[PDB]
Order: structure tokens, then sequence, then C-alpha cells
């Protein structure tokens, strides 16, 4: 029938892709890594346009936002049930098939518990074997210390968002419960702060902009774009607010009016925007400002 | 000597008391090695500190009895570790004590953990291709039917008794070498009261 | 039957594979002719001692 | 280990292992579980067996890989 | 030594005379930085339009001691060693 | 090496320091050391349980399936290993190396209950 | 410095730079170059600049170098089946020539690609071992695992000093 | 490589060979038994006690 657009959708996509920009500067910010003497080239104006051209390209690769998943179910199922091992053992067998050509979401990982119950290792047991035989680097076994509350606050404090996104885009999987709670919590302290502009030019933004919008909160957000002069991102978010909430207030008022352009920011403003009047007073005076440089 | 700071060792560093004897350069810059010939040892001495005694030529951490190495003193910890490449100096470097040497390690270590120390964190590709979850190894198993009626896998799992002519032949068999017929066993295991 | 796990993996290729059936996979032991421990083996096979008398 | 020169101890000279005692209820079980399972495992060793025959001779003889062999000998001529 | 010393350092080419040498753009690449062209110095007249001829094999005198490092052949138990800061 | 008759067998390659055991499964001649050369490894066993109290296992069963079917035997640790798994059945003194301990706790509640009862 | 002209080429960075991997069809390769003459002139700089970087390459392949033996240039291949490849290549330059039996006798980058992929199977990261081999040693070096007793003591109770003593 | 001959090595291979086949134990010497002590006197060992 009328199926909403995902995450993944090339329509998406690219509204997504815009609102977060390219800055090559924050893109290919100099790392503070083990350092090499520069290499240097003599370049022409074609020569030095294509060069830049080619960091663009990099930049696009390196700003794919991640998919955007559901919280993975639990696994609970027995394969077997040997009632004369029981008691025969205190702790109990976790065994891992560990053959290399295999994706790691189709290898079998089993447990024979000391009741004699073979049963399929969990989620968190079967990323944790995983490391083991196949690590990977950034991920550690043992659930780091710093995805805890009080630890968070201190990096939120010191404006590190970015970074805890790609602790946790490195020790845990997409579908995690962790990976979720970990990503909406950052999101719910810029909202909060009005840091929108730390996740700019990164990966980490698309995701942030789909979970306000499922949960309606691009009233901040929408309001920075306008104090930057983003308008068209402004108007980009509320034609995929209206999109994924079709039986809206503010979607059914502009196919009436066939609102465009600023005028959509002003329909959902008053419709179903919750700071409707600070949003109007913010638009204002940007659309007066305008109009003195038009002079 | 007993350091008004070792609860707040932060406060150290922010004083006057610091400012006049140190500045704006690091505690170990005027402090040099007393070794023979223009190549140094490549490790320094184990501690600068043995019984409550002090050495001639204490280490800079040592020196200073009101620096205190703690993962929440973020501003000493950073004259351990280059601002350029995020790595931490060997001892040679500063001249510190192995024992405060491995101190410092730790305590930069455990401040990395915590978020106190700012340190690069890499953009990492995610582990696997594919994220679907569309298979038995993940997913739910159909239930043999051994498992359904509360049964065996197979059947020569359980006791059975067999016959009493069969009995007789290795009674017969090994006359003479002979131990008490076992019965069937319990049916779950026996604890202890 | 085949024993648990391996069954259980022979039940995820069929799927992958896209062949849907619900038939248990099982092993012929028809073929499997078991002998008794007490059965003549071969002489013509068999060593003899060797010539040290002691 | 000792070898088959070296002599025997004098220790060992007068000894006699006697063979263990006999359950026979247990030993008759016992000797019935060890004739299946070792008939459960001739066939998947004979299984597993036949996966290895087929590979190599699908390998050298098989129909992906002559189909690649002669298109490499076209695209050579 | 010192005589030497103070000799190369004076006779340096910076970057902005080696642009305004040959009228082309000086472009810095760094990894840390990744494939990012930084612009460390500009010719101030006429930029020149061709490139330079790309050169297949550059015929430039190499040091046997540097090379022997990078091919993991020069073993020395008084290189790269733990000392003081300077 | 070349030893006269023997086969390949896929056994347990005992490693670790003292009080610290740790196998590691591999497929070698039969009359090879213990911990000497191998054809190829095929997992690894860690006795002492972890922090979370489990004992580790792992086992390369695409590997394991292609040597077993080369010729290769297995050694009655390792068909216990596997049978726990649900790779093979369970071993036969497996199962009744657990009845023997039923009868002997069986054996014990007993002589436990008739000192409470008679004393 | 380095003695010679152009030494660069004695440097395994720039052996190492040829894209010419022949097939193993390729037995022998030999070469007929004139010491003069504009028209020979790409033939000799094929054989002062890439022979090194075919020969790295292609250890077990032969090849053998004849000067003024005929009025121009040219190769010849000689195959294990028994056939020949000729190939003039007068008036060309060493990059054309490079190019051209990298065409017609030289493999694609899908053949690389894959024979590398195999090699990546050879070290199972699973697997314990010597460092040359293997990543790590034992297992006492994953977090979680029991530690060695070198670094961290064992429990009394984990020991089988006092397991026997407490015993008896 | 060229390996210096044995031939010492391949005299007594077929003197041995010969002298197994000449003077060979017979079934009568080697499956021989004494009734009291239960050992085979050509090789001096005893009997499992299952055999007695
Ligand atoms: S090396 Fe792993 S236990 Fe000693
Ligand atoms: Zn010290």
């Amino acid at each position: 029938e009328t199926k909403k657009p995902t995450f993944m959708d090339e329509e998406v996509q690219s509204i997504l892709t815009k609102m977060t920009g390219l800055n090559l500067q924050k893109t290919f910010k100099p790392a503070i890594q083990e350092l090499k003497p520069p290499t240097y080239k003599l370049m022409t104006q074609a020569q030095l346009e294509e060069a830049t051209r080619q960091a663009v390209e990099a930049a696009k690769v390196r700003l794919k936002m991640p998919p955007v998943l559901e919280e993975r179910v639990p696994i609970n199922d027995v394969l077997a049930e040997d009632k004369i091992l029981e008691g025969t053992e205190t702790t109990k067998y976790v065994f891992t098939d560990i053959s290399y050509s295999i994706p790691h979401r189709e290898r079998f990982i089993v447990v024979r518990e000391p009741s004699g119950t073979l049963r399929k290792a969990s989620w968190e047991e079967r990323d944790r074997m995983i490391q083991v035989y196949f690590p990977k680097e950034g991920r550690k076994i043992l659930t780091p210390i710093i995805f805890k509350e009080e630890n968070l606050r201190t990096m939120y404090s010191q404006d590190r968002h970015v970074d805890v996104l790609n602790l946790c885009f490195a020790q845990f999987e997409p579908d995690s419960t962790e990976y979720i709670k970990v990503h909406h919590k950052t999101y719910e302290d810029i909202d909060k702060r009005g840091k929108y502009d730390l996740l700019r030019s990164t990966r980490y933004f698309g995701g942030m902009v789909w979970y306000f919008v499922n949960n309606k909160k691009i009233d901040g957000l929408l309001i920075d774009q306008i104090q930057r002069d983003l308008i068209d991102d402004a108007t980009n978010l509320v034609q995929l607010y209206h999109v994924l909430h079709p039986d809206g207030q503010s979607a059914q008022g502009a196919k009436d009016q066939a609102a465009e352009g600023i005028n959509l920011i002003k329909v959902f403003a008053k419709t179903e925007a919750q700071k409707g009047a600070y949003i109007e007073l913010t638009l204002q005076t940007y659309q007066e400002a305008l109009s003195r440089h038009s002079a | 000597p007993i350091s008004p700071y070792k609860d707040e060792p932060w406060k150290y560093l922010e004083s006057e008391e610091y400012q006049e004897r140190y500045g704006s350069r690091p505690v170990w810059a005027d402090y040099r090695r007393n070794h023979k010939g223009g190549v140094p040892p490549q490790r320094t001495r184990k501690t600068c500190i043995r019984r409550n005694k002090v050495v001639g030529n204490p280490c800079p951490i040592c020196r200073d009895h009101k620096l205190h190495v703690d993962f929440r003193n973020v501003k000493l910890l950073e004259q351990f570790v280059c601002a350029h490449t995020g790595i931490i100096f060997y001892a040679p470097y500063t001249g510190v004590c192995v024992k405060q040497h491995k101190r410092l390690t730790q305590a930069i270590q455990k401040a990395r953990d915590h978020g106190l120390l700012i340190y690069h964190i890499p953009q990492v590709e995610p582990r696997d291709l594919d994220f679907s979850t569309s298979h038995g190894a993940v997913s739910a198993t159909p239930p043999a039917p051994t498992l359904v009626s509360g049964d065996p896998w197979y059947p020569w799992y359980n006791w059975k008794q067999p016959p009493e002519r069969e009995l007789s032949r290795l009674r017969r068999l090994y006359q003479g070498h002979l131990q008490e017929e076992s019965g069937p066993p319990p049916e779950s295991m026996p604890k202890m009261p | 039957p085949y024993p648990p796990l391996l069954r259980a993996m022979i039940i995820a290729e069929r799927q992958k594979n896209g062949d849907t059936s619900t038939e248990e996979p099982m092993l012929n032991v028809q073929r499997i002719r078991m002998e008794p421990w007490d059965y003549p083996a071969k002489q013509e096979d068999k060593g003899r001692a060797k010539g040290t008398p002691v | 280990r000792k070898t088959r020169h070296d002599p025997l101890a004098k220790s060992k000279i007068e000894r006699v292992n006697m063979p263990p005692a006999v359950d026979p209820a247990e030993f008759f079980v016992l000797m019935e579980r060890y004739q299946h399972y070792r008939q459960t495992v001739r066939a998947l060793r004979m299984e597993f067996v036949s996966e290895v025959q087929r590979k190599v001779h699908e390998a050298r003889a098989g129909v992906l890989a002559e189909r690649k062999a002669l298109k490499d000998a076209a695209e050579h001529r | 030594l010192t005589q030497g010393l103070f000799r190369g350092l004076s006779r340096q080419e910076t970057h902005q005379q080696l642009a305004d040498k040959k009228g082309l753009h000086v472009v810095e690449i760094r990894e840390e930085c990744g494939p990012l062209p930084i612009v460390v110095a500009s010719p101030r007249g006429p930029l020149r339009k061709d490139p330079e001829p790309e050169d297949e094999v550059p015929d430039v005198k190499l040091d046997w001691e540097d090379v022997k490092t990078a091919q993991g052949m020069k073993r020395s138990v008084w290189s790269n060693l733990k000392r003081a800061a300077t | 090496k070349a030893y006269r008759g023997g086969h390949l067998t896929i056994r347990l390659a005992l490693g670790g320091c003292t009080n610290r055991p740790f196998y590691r499964i591999v497929a070698a001649h039969n009359k090879c050391p213990r911990d000497g050369r191998f054809v190829e490894q095929l997992g690894s066993y860690d006795p002492l349980p972890n922090s979370h109290g489990e004992k580790l296992v792992a086992l390369n069963l695409d590997r394991i399936r292609h040597w077993i079917g080369c010729g290769a035997h297995l050694s009655k640790p390792m068909e216990k290993l596997l049978g726990l798994a649900g790779f093979f059945p369970l071993h036969p003194m497996m199962i009744t190396n657990a009845e023997r301990l039923r009868r002997k706790r069986a054996r014990e509640v007993l002589l436990a209950s008739q000192k409470t009862d008679a004393e | 410095p380095m003695k010679g002209r152009f030494p660069i080429r004695r440097t395994l960075q720039y052996l190492s730079q040829g894209n010419v991997v022949f097939k193993d069809s390729v037995k022998v390769m030999t070469v007929n170059y004139n010491t003069h003459g504009e028209l020979g002139e790409g033939a000799r700089k094929f054989v002062f600049f890439n022979i090194p970087q075919i020969q790295y390459k292609n250890p077990w392949v032969q090849i053998m170098m004849f000067k003024n033996m005929t009025p121009s240039p040219f190769l010849r291949f000689y195959l294990d089946s028994g056939e020949q490849v000729l190939v003039d290549v007068e008036t060309k330059s060493n990059k054309e020539i490079m190019e051209h039996i990298r065409k017609i006798l030289g493999k694609n980058e899908e053949t690389l690609r894959e024979e590398e992929e195999e090699k990546k199977q050879l070290s199972h990261p699973a697997n314990f071992g010597p460092r040359k081999y293997c990543l790590r040693e034992c297992i006492c070096e994953v977090e979680g695992q029991v530690p060695c007793p070198s670094l961290v003591p064992l429990p009394k109770e984990m020991r089988g000093k006092y397991k026997a003593a407490l015993k008896a | 490589k060229k390996v210096r001959p044995r031939l010492i090595a391949e005299l007594a291979r077929r003197v041995r060979a010969l002298r197994e086949q000449l003077n060979r134990p017979r079934d009568s010497q080697l499956y021989a038994v004494d009734y009291e002590t239960l050992t085979r006197p050509f090789s001096g060992r005893r009997l499992p006690v299952r055999a007695w």
C-alpha cells in the first residue's frame, strides 16, 4: 500500500547527507598520533582543484552514515537436554565454531550447562567469544567503565560527544541494547544544551535527525539551522517530518495551503511544533536580516 | 612529610608555590641524571626511596612530596605525555624512577578510562558486512521429536535392564571374579542434605 | 538421528540455500554391519614370533 | 623408555596383575553402548570421507573448473 | 662542523622562494590529515598553466645509509637509544 | 620426518605454565611428541573457569570434518569434548561415570541419614 | 652515494613496482636489441629499467639477452606447450612494451587478488602459538581468563602444592 | 652427493633374513606351555590369569 521511507532509502540518504554538509577542516582534523615528515608536491591551479576534489570523494566515504537497526531479539533456544549429565559438572562449557570463511552472524556458538542442557549462546556471549578468537581493534572483551552514567556525563561536559559515539561503535554492535541506549542518551544531551554543531560534518548526524523526527523533538534542531542561515536544511527537516508523519496537523495543513520554502516552517510551527512562539520569533529575526542584505 | 594536598592534589599545581618553583615548564625540565659516559643506561633506578630514605639525586616526582600521582591530577599527567603524538615518554626521557613511571602509566590509563584525559579515538569500520539475524545460529531451531516428548536423543542413554540369561553368561564367563549386580540408577542426582 | 549440533547445522544450510523442508536428517546405519569382537580374524595377515629363545 | 635389549627389573619378576571385577549388569549395558556409539560414528566418518573425495574430483574434474579452463584457453588464442 | 652547519642552514630554499622560482603551488601532504592538500605557499607572480613533466625514473644520487635503513638492513646496537630530553 | 606405520590423530597438546594448564587441539602424527610437531591446529581448550565461570572451547568444525574424512583418529578426552558440544554422541563412559556418581551419592545419603536418624 | 647511474634501480622499492607477473605458460623470455639506432631507443631503455622488475616478479623465468644480431629489435617468449610469441618492439617506448606484454601474457588484477586472499587464511587469528606464526602464545593474554602464574600468583587452593598438603 | 656404499649393512641384512628362515622356531617350540608354572619355556612369559 503506502510504506513509510526507511533510513536507508535514497530519498532520505540524500536529505540527511545534505544536512550534514562537508567540511574538510573538521573531517580531516589533524590527528594526535605518531607523525612522519610530510611530502610536498609542485601543483598547478588545475592539479590543486583535482586534489581537492579527490578529498571530497574520500570524505563522503568517511561520512557514510551507519545503518539504523532495531534492538535485536534475545536468543532463547535449547538444542537438547541430557538429564543424565546433571550434577556431573560444576561449570559450563562454551563451544565456538572457529572457521575463517563464515560470517559472525551465521556462526554457531552453543553452551553445555551443568544441567546437561545444550542451548545457544546469548547475544552477550556471542559478541564476547567472537572477540576472543576474532579480535577487532578498539573492542574489548570486558565492557569498559566509560559507558557508565557518571563517566558519560563527564565526557559530555567536555563536548566529546563524537568520541563517545566512536567508542560505542567500536565496542558494541549496531543492534545491541547498549549501542542504542548510549546513542539515544547522547542525542538527548545535545538537544538539551543545543550542541547540534558538534555532530555536523560527521557520520552520526543523520542518525541523530532520525531519532528526533521519530520522537518529535526537532524543535531545537530546526531553530539552530535558522540561526546559521541554513533554511534549505530547515525546510528539508519539516518535509522529512511530514513524510514520516503524514497524518499530522502540519502535514494536512501544508497540503491545503501548498506551503513551500519558509512557509512550511510557519505551518509546522503553529500546528505541531511545541515551541511555536520561539520558532516564529527566530524565523522572524532571520527574514528581517535577509531583507536588509537583499537591498 | 605530610602533604596538605593528599586528598586534593590538583590544587598544588594551581597554587603559587608551584609557580615560584617550576613556573610554566614541566617538573622534569631542570633535572639531569648522573651517569658515566655520554650514553646513559637504558633503565632508570628502580626507586628513589628505600625504607623511608631518599637518595642523593631524587627524580622530579620523589624530590617534591607535594606532587601526588593520581588519575584525577590531569595537569600533572600531561607533562609526561607528548602533546603531538599522545605517547607516554620512557623514563630516561624525563628521569623518573621505574616505580613512579609505572604509577604514571597506570594513572594515565585510568584517566583515559574515566574520560578525564583526552586521547585520539579513531573511527573504525563495522565488524560485519550484513546485519541480518536470519539464521538458525541466532534464531530458534525446530525442537527435535525426542526433545518434545522428554526423551533422550539416543535410546541407549537410558539404563535398560538386561535379560537374566545374559547375566548368567557373564557370571559363567567370570567365575570367581565378580561384583555385586547393580540395579537401575536413580532418576536424578542425589544431594547431601 | 544426527547429534544435536550437526543436526542444527544441516537444517541451517537448507534454509540458507532456499530449500524449504521439514524432514529430519538421519544417518543410514544399514550399511554399517557391526560384527562381534570375538569374530574370527584373518590369520594369513597375522605375524609370527621371532626366533629369540630365552 | 626402555628398549628391547634392556633387561627387566627384579621387583617385577614375581608380579601378577589381577584383572578387575565385573559387574554383570553394567558390563552388559556398557557393552551395547559402545556397539551403538561406534556404529553411529562409523556412519559419520563415511559421510565426511565422501565429502573429501568429492571436492578433489570436483576441483580437477568439475563443471565450474572446466568452464574456466576453457575460458582462459580461449582468451589466450 | 660549526662553519658548515651555519653554511647549509643559510643556503636552504624556503617554500615561498620555491613557488616563485617555478611559479607553482607548494602543497603539503600529511598522513595525519589524510589526502587533504594543504597550500603552504603560492607564487606572487603569474601562476604557470602547464604542469611539470612527470619523470618515470629520477636521476638523483642516493645514500646507501638511508636505503639500507629503509630495507631493514642497518643493524646497530647504538641507534634509536632511549636518551634524555633535548 | 617419516615414522614406521602410524597414523594421524586429533588429540590435545598440553600448554601453559605450572598449575595453569591450557590445551590446544591439533592434528598430529600418532608417534610425534605430545607438544611437538603437528599438522594443523583445530581448536583450544581452557580448563580453568574464567571470570564468568565458564570454560572456553574453540573448534574448527570445518577442518575437524576434513581430517576425520582423511583417516584421522580421535583421543578419548577429545571424543568427550565433541559429545558435550553435540557434534558427536555422548561417549558411553561419560554416561556410565555419571551413573556411578549417582549410586555413590545415594550410598552416602543413607549413612548421613542413619546418623541423623539413629543419632 | 650509491655507485652507478640511476642507482634507484637497485632498490627493493623499485623492483617491486613491476606490474608484469607472467602466467605459468611462460618459461623463457629472449630479448634482442640493438645498441644504436633511433628506432631501438625504447628497447634499450626497456633493458635498463624494466628487466630488473620483470625478473624480480618472475624468478623462475629464464631471461637471455642478445646484442646486435638482427637489424631490428624484438621480443620472443617460449611457452611450455611449445608455442612461441614473437613481439616486434621497434618504434616503441619502454612503457608501451611493458604494457603490451602485460596484456597478452601477463596476469590481470583479478587473478592476483585471489592468490593473495588464499594466504590470509593460512594465519588463523584464533590459533595460539609463537609470535612468528600466531598473534598470541597462551590464552592467559586474554582478559577474563586466568593470568599466568609468572605475573599473578594463583590462589593457594588452585596450586598442587597445597592440594596435596590439604588432603594430606 | 655421491653416498659412500655400506656393504656390511647389506651383507648382514641378507644373512639375518636367511637365518630367520633356516633357524626359524617351530610351533612345537613357540607354543609349548608348562602346565605347572603356566609359562612358555621358549620366552619365559606367563599367560594371562583368565586363560589359566
Ligand atoms: S604463559 Fe599463559 S600461563 Fe604462563
Ligand atoms: Zn623517584
